[PDB]
């Protein structure tokens, strides 16, 4: 299963020019396009090697649509101020995300569409892709406008159509990179903090995709007390990192085991010191 | 609402003295978007610094990655400095070599 | 491909 | 509902031309199209109320389009060549209607020539019906002629008693060449015999033909003009 | 892309059923349009569908049906009028590749009249006081009549809406080049 996402962000700046607009395009775990409103190019810029195969006609259409998005979301902010009766000299953030998920067959699986204003949900498309969910009364005014127009089936036509149709093209063009999984590299360290207490930190590096499960077990029993786990973090080269640490008494390190589960590993590895 | 940024400092590859590597400062789960991140070498800012494009997670919390090219040594100190509205004062997170 | 977008 | 200006423009090769479009109120999008003679329109560029979003990469930088105040759009083409002679269309939409209907204007038809050595205004005359038709059909058929005009940029109409009438009016859909080289066009108006046998009624044939241009010939300047011929009732 | 109009030219008699087809590229759920264009002025919107409802009624009695299984959006009219002679374009909007319209190849339509009571004749109209030419009018002739020295014009139809009477016309021993019946 693979997915594609599109994220947009509009940040208002009173007196500092037009609001900053940043839009990015994401495959399941790989960014491939970008657009910055303050950049000199003012064009949809590629951020992946395989996406450069697209012809100039592709970039002309993509640039025109995203630039239309910035103007639409700039006009959107002024409407949001009067809808909520806010100060015209204040700064706010407008967010948006929607994409499509495909299956092993390349079949349509799920569709999403959500807007957000100042970190809270504003309007969202339901799972049926033909009805809306207004979070507050202000969004119901927009919902009424988006119900007078048949916006539901246009996004549904895109989500089941152009989104999926273009996603298979993106995967096929760069199957050498996106469709393959890099297995994690696993090792363990040792860090004593006193004469009878030590910290065992299980390391997993260079995996793709980023979804991975690390479980520290003691004598076959999972442990959460005295365990520190950090969120998955990107390496910048297309891989991700994650470690889990546990403080153990000295002389009992051989009892503890580390288990790492990942898609790239056919069998979940077991690591013991 | 406002969200406290999460700061992690790490290296792309395992640290080996004398060999080039990349230092990453991952700021995630923060709100609002406007934030200031600098990479420091022995308390001095690094000029050649690049960052990823702005994005956000499911909970609408933004996340960014700042990276630069460097060569670690035994005694040189590298740290990430982040200034955010939710932080009353700028916060510095030191890089642990084998964090 | 980038989708269409509508105002409020 | 979209209004354009001008409808017809004639210019020499290698000069500057400029067209203006006035779309419908409260519509925030504007599309530009180029339609060649007897062919589908070609996309040129389109705006959303502030700036140029997409341009047909085929059309070069010398094609300048702008919508400064978000109300009217301007199209400027420099270094004109005979390959640019086509009808240029202006369309506007709402961006908030999901079908996204684009409404087009009357358009602007452009003619690019190597030199202004062919301009000629027409001559207009009206011919009264014969009694043989009236005695046999009880109807009167009038004929108007447009002789010696160039190019075929005309807009002919009939007027009865100062009011335009369309019933019983026929006109050639396209002009013809007298030397297949001025053009020729014909039109007809048919009314009942009682309307013609009354001397009070008035008939007029209007032929609208399409200031800063230079005229170097020793004759009247063939500017946009109305050449009219009139006829009255007869007993 | 690749909008196709198979019918590139159709000439029918007045009062007959009319269908003009329009196909898209098998995979899009796009905006659909049909525009008419007289030789003089620009385009007039007839119908549009994206909507939801398969079969759509438009202006001038024109209606269109959308068949996703066939990817066709065909213009229809139960009885065509004599004034419908114009070029008909179907426009599509591929929502994924921008909201610009992709026009079709264009269909040129002509309608000739189903004349009921023919009565061809040639008359010489009175010359004007500002002209030196004599004019001849070939009118009330059958639709299938073909009109062939260093001028003879093509035929056009006039409709007197008051009397519901329609007849043809021609503008010019004048019509010797053309074939005319003995009557």
């Amino acid at each position: 299963s693979h997915s594609m996402r599109y994220f947009s962000t509009s940040v208002s700046r009173p007196g500092r020019g037009e609001p900053r607009f940043i839009a990015v395009g994401y495959v399941d775990d790989t960014q491939f396009v970008r657009f910055d409103s303050d950049a000199a190019s003012q064009r949809m810029e590629p951020r992946a090697p395989w996406i450069e195969q697209e012809g100039p006609e592709y970039w002309d259409e993509e640039t025109g649509k995203v630039k239309a998005h910035s103007q639409t979301d700039r006009e959107n902010l002024r409407i949001a101020l009067r809808y909520y009766n806010q100060s015209e000299a204040g700064s706010h953030t407008l967010q948006m995300m929607f994409g499509c998920d495909v299956g092993s067959d390349g079949r349509f699986l799920r569709g999403y569409h959500q807007y957000a204003y100042d970190g809270k949900d504003y309007i969202a498309l339901k799972e049926d892709l033909r009805s809306w969910t207004a979070a507050d009364m202000a969004a119901q005014i927009t919902k009424r406008k988006w119900e007078a127009a048949h916006v539901a089936e246009q996004q549904r036509a895109y989500l089941e159509g152009t989104c999926v149709d273009g996603l298979r093209r993106y995967l096929e063009n760069g199957k050498e990179t996106l469709q393959r999984t890099d297995p994690p590299k696993t090792h363990m360290t040792h860090h004593p903090i006193s004469d009878h207490e030590a910290t065992l930190r299980c390391w997993a590096l260079g995996f793709y995709p980023a979804e991975i499960t690390l479980t520290w077990q003691r004598d076959g029993e999972d442990q959460t007390q005295d365990t520190e786990l950090v969120e998955t973090r990107p390496a910048g080269d297309g891989t991700f990192q994650k470690w889990a640490a546990v403080v153990v008494p000295s002389g009992e390190e051989q009892r503890y085991t580390c288990h790492v589960q990942h898609e790239g590993l056919p069998k979940p590895l077991t690591l013991r010191w | 609402i406002q969200r406290t940024p999460k700061i992690q400092v790490y290296s792309r590859h395992p640290a080996e003295n004398g060999k080039s590597n990349f230092l990453n400062c991952y700021v995630s789960g923060f709100h609002p978007s406007d934030i200031e991140v600098d990479l420091l070498k022995n308390g001095e800012r690094i000029e050649k610094v690049e960052h990823s494009d702005l994005s956000f997670s499911k909970d609408w919390s933004f996340y960014l990655l700042y990276y630069t090219e460097f060569t670690p040594t035994e005694k040189d100190e590298y740290a990430c400095r982040v200034n955010h509205v939710t932080l009353s004062q700028p916060k510095i997170v030191k890089w642990d070599r084998d964090m | 491909r980038y989708p269409l977008t509508f105002g409020w | 509902g979209v209004s354009q200006d001008p409808r017809h423009k004639i210019t020499k090769r290698g000069q500057n031309v400029t067209f203006r479009c006035d779309p419908i109120s409260e519509h925030n999008r504007l599309y530009w199209y180029r339609q060649t003679l007897g062919q589908g329109p070609e996309f040129l560029t389109y705006f959303q109320n502030e700036a140029q979003l997409e341009k047909s990469r085929l059309l070069s930088d010398r094609f300048s389009a702008e919508r400064p105040k978000g109300s009217f759009s301007t199209l400027e083409i420099q270094r004109t060549e005979q390959g640019d002679s086509a009808m240029y269309l202006c369309a506007s939409s709402d961006r908030d209607r999901v079908p996204e209907t684009q409404y087009f204007g009357p358009g602007t038809r452009l003619l690019v020539l190597e030199d202004l050595k062919n301009v000629f205004p027409p001559e207009v005359a009206v011919f009264e019906p014969s009694e043989a038709e009236i005695s046999h059909t009880q109807k009167a058929t009038l004929v108007c002629l447009a002789t010696g005009f160039y190019p075929d940029h005309v807009e002919l109409s009939w007027w009865v008693n100062g009011k335009e009438v369309h019933s019983g009016v026929c006109t050639d859909p396209q002009p013809l060449k007298e030397q297949p080289s001025r053009y020729a066009l014909s039109s007809r108006l048919r009314v009942s015999a009682t309307f013609w046998q009354n001397p009070r009624n008035h008939f007029r044939c209007q032929v609208q033909f399409y200031e800063n241009d230079e005229w170097t010939q020793d004759r009247a300047k063939p500017v946009t003009q109305i050449v009219s011929a009139e006829a009255w009732g007869r007993a | 892309q690749s909008v196709t109009q198979p019918d590139i030219h159709i000439t029918v008699s007045e009062g007959a059923s009319l269908e003009l087809r329009c196909n898209y590229s098998y995979g899009a759920t796009p905006y659909l349009f049909w525009y008419v264009q007289s030789p003089g002025q620009g385009l007039q919107l007839l119908l549009k569908y994206f909507s939801g409802d398969t079969l759509v009624q438009g202006i001038k009695g024109f209606e269109a049906e959308f068949k996703r299984s066939q990817s066709s959006f065909n213009l229809r009219k139960p009885s065509v009028h004599w004034s419908d002679a114009a070029e008909y374009f179907c426009a599509v909007g591929f929502t994924g590749g921008g909201n610009k319209l992709t026009f079709g190849t264009g269909t040129q339509l002509k309608v000739e009249l189903n004349i009921q009571n023919p009565d061809p004749a040639v008359y010489q109209l009175r010359d004007s006081k500002s002209s030196d030419k004599s004019v001849c009018l070939f009118t009330d002739f059958d639709s299938q009549t073909n009109v062939s020295d260093s001028y003879i014009t093509d035929k056009c139809v006039l409709d007197m809406r008051s009397m519901d009477f329609k007849s043809n016309s021609a503008v010019a021993n004048a019509f010797n080049n053309s074939i005319i019946p003995e009557d």
